[PDB]
């Protein structure tokens, strides 16, 4: 099936902001949040 | 009771229909089917 959703969803080829760690900043909470994280 | 047309109330979903094993591959965040035509077609069993 195709089935069809309307949601709070990340938006394809959104942009996304990149950061390091070596100092944790506050970033706004609004809608929900994306988190992805590789270690 | 299965292959018997029988009132359910699985969870509160009331309605009439027929039982029967399936070979689905329900997650384990899944509770309801449906179909394209947006009506339950499977449900899983609470108890079972
Ligand atoms: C993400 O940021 C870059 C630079 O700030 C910008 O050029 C780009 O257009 C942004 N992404 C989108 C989808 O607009
Ligand atoms: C429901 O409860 C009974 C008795 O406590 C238990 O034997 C049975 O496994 C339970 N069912 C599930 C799906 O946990």
């Amino acid at each position: 099936v195709l089935h069809l959703t309307q949601d709070l969803f990340l938006p394809f080829f959104s942009n996304v902001t990149w950061f390091h760690a070596i100092d944790n900043p506050v970033l706004p909470f609004n809608d929900g949040v994306y988190f992805a994280s590789t270690e | 009771v299965k292959n018997k047309c029988v009132n359910f109330n699985f969870n509160g979903l009331t309605g009439t229909g027929v039982l029967t094993k399936s070979n689905k591959k329900f997650l384990p965040f899944q509770q309801f089917g449906r179909d394209i035509v947006d009506t339950t077609d499977a449900v899983r069993d609470p108890q079972t």
